[PDB]
């Protein structure tokens, strides 16, 4: 092993964890910020007011992203055991 | 050709075995009254079974030792 | 030769050093520290420990160990059934095709650690090397082996432990133990990957190549 | 993690043909490398090579000397690499490295360098060009082996050498007579080990024309031979055989 | 035959590796890692696992294995009772249901795995397979099978923790620990429903459809 | 990721390609790698492959000697690829590779460096186009391996070499006598390994013919025929055999 | 110089070996009608194996004693 090697694992892991998680973080950013606008403008309020479209958010995007998510991080993973054996030298 | 050991294990008791039924003819046939058969024979194959055997047992319960000390390991 | 004394006196003895030297002098090292870190990742035992992961490494290191064995049967066990080899040449007979497994898995470096620590003289060739400086050669480079496979087997489930966190994090969910909701979802990763059969298979790979 | 060695790898042969075009006769010098991955863990690994191809300045050619430069130069360069694996191409095919056939040069070179002896020799007697010679030189390749254990004898008592010696001797006197005696020595010996050279001539054969001045007289005739047969190094036990004839040229 | 020599020496060897290799070779494995995983949800242990869950482990296996134990036998017991059977054929005759039997939960490509690790050559049938290859095989498609199951288990209680936490958050429970909020109504939910019951019915029904 | 490898590939690929483009008789020149697998459970890993296409210069063909060539470099270039898989096709077919009749070409060399030595000494006698020689040789290509191990014999007393000796003697006086002599003994032992040369000359067959001046004199003729003994180097042991004629030419 | 106890314990039992093999050859030579050899030389030779055989099983078991003891305990 070389710390070359184990640098280029991590950043294949981040960028698939990046990857997986994409979806979930960009829609709950855009909800909350949509209704952190019209926070304002009747600023009205309580705490957040935005919970529970987060909660649809990250439903609709479960569903719609969905597939290609669970096969990319089944991919990667599928990957990384098959050519565990190759890596130690 | 392989190896196969529960083959192995096979093979030697059934080593044992025939040797024991060997030694246990002879002595059929001595106490039965035939010609040929010693008594110097009967009592060295006798022994010689014996002996077998014993080796037989301790075999058996080093192997058993071994395999409750592998299998007592903490993974 | 010896003599059905000292023969059947190194044999019990034998036997009696076989739990320990021989299953930690062959395999068995690497696949059992595997089993036990991918089973730290996943959470729980979830396998017991004494009876299905131990016994599964068993049969896995048989597996491997086959054409070791194999080749020590020819060489040792059919000529010493009674002509031109009785327990001394039979000894490195049957050490020889193990010898070569060992020094094929053994780091470039770790026999220079144990032999230069022995005082021991310059070494013309691999097949110069004691049993002496292999063992806590190949003892030492296995456990190297062992470390790097169990960090490759904690990359995936650290990955579906901060996504999951970050989710949420995200979502607000301030005090939730995400630990709880990334359990069902780390067997998740490990069944459609199909995870027992790639990673007994990879194992044996990863052993001879 | 892996391009960075790719980048190492072509950077390092950019390099190597920066030095090789500066190295006279040559122009320009596009390298390959080959490295085989260093694994720690198994043992058996494999030895790296190397491929250049230059371009020569037009009209000029390297002499074997310049190839062993220029294969040195690449090989000591390379980490590991020996010698033999560079292999070199001119700008127009040509291997100037011959890495089963060049037994059959080195014979011709050695045949050469007698035949011109020879010449060199009989040239100031009956001219520059009055004399031919052919060498046809037998060559040994296998590669011979021994290993020789001489012994002394030392059943000459005067001059044995005795270890341990025990000797008993009894008689009665109808006499009874007795003597036993038990001898241990130390014996002298000789080892020798050669490892016999694949190379050597085992037989030569020359043949030399002279031409006439009208025949020469047969003692001039006896001293040609005799110098044509001083240099072949003619061994008789070889079986070398030698013949010079007069007749004139056409 | 044998000769009351290795007959009640292979008896005694036979009860010893009992525990560990029969228990993990026939069931209560999937058993036992379900059971496990179950506790894992639900929160905290509370069902001590040294006794009670070990112990109707045991009972459902038993239960399961009566008829593989019937035909066992059936074929062995009665004709090994001191009529042309004498633990040569005894062996072999009550292994064949047992093959069969871990041959039907055998996944299909364990067996391949360890059959191309065995360097064996081709199979003829599911009858050519050797106990060598099929003890691994069975064990690895037994803990897939496990995990799947663990899945389908996790999912409700998963709900309830998601849930509880999505009401808390809406209602502005800025920080509140939902997870001993969330403990009860698993209980909850796992008695209503009648779990334990329909638990060990669907794993029977499962283990062998 | 995996793009990386493969891109590496058509790199590498590439830039052979630019190399053997830079070689002469080449207009376009591309080439196909072909890295096997990781193989499963067996450690074998068989070697790799490469197939070169190479559009040469409009009416050039190139010898053996330029495919040597660039299939040496190729081999050389890839990492760990034995030169025998390097395959090279030209514009129109032709495979360049033949991947056993080597033999036939050194046998024609051996012949032909014999045949061009006897006209080079045999031309100043009788004229540079007066004589004509032909050679057919035998070659042996078969692998010989061998262990001689020379003992030298110790009957003799004088030449024995005795270790050790126990000698008994008792005699009684109607006499009963004893003589017990054990002895061991050191040997002189001598062990050849041989391993002889592959494509050694076994039997030349030399054929001649001389032009007229009018047929050459009878001393004339038997000098001629001593000079291409020697040429050959002729071995009577070897059964080589030599036929030299007289007749008009052409 | 180096001990390499191996080396030590194959000394040990090459001697164990080597003197009953004299014991049996001589046993061997007895009964075969061989002059010379007598039997009072026979039987203490025979005794002698016997106790050099036994104060090796007894090192062997304090030996094995020594390393199950050792190896029973937790790093």
């Amino acid at each position: 092993m070389t710390p070359e090697s184990v640098m280029m694992m991590g950043t294949e892991a981040m960028k698939v964890a990046l990857a997986l998680a994409a979806p979930l973080l960009l829609v709950a950013l855009i909800t909350g910020l949509i209704i952190s606008i019209l926070q304002a403008a009747t600023q009205i309020n309580e705490m957040t007011l935005s919970f529970i479209p987060k909660i649809v958010a990250v439903f609709i995007a479960i569903i719609v992203a969905g597939p290609w998510m669970l096969n990319l991080l089944l991919d990667y993973v599928r990957t990384l055991f098959s050519n565990l054996p190759y890596i130690i030298g | 050709s392989t190896v196969s050991f529960a083959g192995q294990l096979h093979a030697a008791l059934d080593r044992i075995s025939d040797r024991q039924a060997a030694a246990r003819v002879q002595a059929e046939k001595f106490t039965l009254g035939e010609p040929g058969i010693a008594l110097n024979d009967v009592m060295a194959d006798m022994q010689k079974a014996s002996v077998s055997m014993q080796m037989g047992i301790q075999v058996r319960n080093k192997l058993v030792a071994a395999y409750q000390e592998v299998m007592s390991m903490q993974v | 030769s010896w003599s059905l004394s000292v023969q059947t006196l190194v044999f019990i003895t034998s036997l009696t050093f076989l739990p320990a030297i021989l299953l930690m002098m062959t395999s068995f090292t690497r696949i059992i520290i595997v089993f036990g870190l991918l089973r730290n990742a996943l959470g729980t035992p979830s396998a017991p420990p004494n009876q299905v992961l131990l016994g599964l490494a068993l049969f896995l290191t048989f597996f491997i160990m086959s054409p070791v064995i194999d080749k020590i049967y020819v060489d040792a066990y059919q000529p010493f059934s009674e002509q031109k080899i009785s327990m001394q040449e039979a000894l490195d007979k049957g050490a020889q095709p193990l010898r070569a497994f060992m020094l094929r898995q053994t780091r470039e470096a770790d026999l220079a650690l144990f032999a230069r620590l022995a005082n021991s003289g310059p070494l013309q060739g691999p097949e110069a090397v004691p049993m002496r400086i292999l063992l806590p050669a190949y003892v030492t480079s296995e456990l190297k082996t062992a470390f790097q496979i169990g960090f490759t087997i904690f990359i995936p489930f650290l990955i579906i432990d901060l996504v999951i966190a970050s989710v949420l994090m995200a979502l607000g969910m301030m005090m939730v133990p995400p630990a709880t909701i990334a359990l069902p979802f780390k067997l998740m990763l490990f069944v459609l990957v199909d995870g027992w059969q790639l990673l007994m298979g990879s194992l044996a790979q990863s052993f001879y190549s | 993690q892996f391009s960075e060695q790719v980048n190492y790898q072509r950077a390092l042969e950019g390099e190597l043909a920066r030095t090789i075009e500066t190295l006279g006769p040559v122009k320009s010098a596009r390298v390959h490398l080959a490295m085989p991955k260093p694994s720690l863990f198994v043992r058996e690994q494999k030895s790296p090579s190397a491929s250049v191809t230059v371009t020569l300045e037009p009209g000029r050619a390297l002499d074997e000397g310049q190839i062993s430069a220029v294969v040195h130069l690449v090989s000591s360069a390379v980490a590991g690499l020996p010698p033999g694996n560079v292999t070199l191409v001119d700008q127009s095919g040509h291997l100037l490295t011959q890495s089963n056939d060049a037994q059959l040069k080195f014979a011709n070179d050695v045949e050469s360098r007698i035949q011109r002896r020879i010449e060199a020799i009989l040239s100031p007697i009956v001219g520059n060009g009055n004399v031919h010679a052919q060498v046809t030189a037998q060559l040994d390749f296998a590669n011979k082996e021994q290993t020789e254990e001489h012994y002394s004898p030392n059943g000459d008592a005067s001059k044995a050498t005795l270890r341990s010696r025990q000797l008993n001797i009894s008689e009665q006197v109808p006499r009874s007579t007795q003597r036993n005696e038990t001898s241990n020595y130390e014996v002298d010996r000789t080892i020798r080990h050669t490892k016999m050279n694949v190379g050597d001539i085992e037989r030569l054969s020359v043949a030399v024309v002279v031409n006439y001045k009208l025949p020469l007289t047969a003692d001039q005739m006896k001293q040609i031979e005799d110098l044509t047969r001083e240099a072949m190094g003619f061994s008789d036990k070889r079986g070398d055989t030698l013949n010079v004839v007069n007749s004139p040229f056409s």
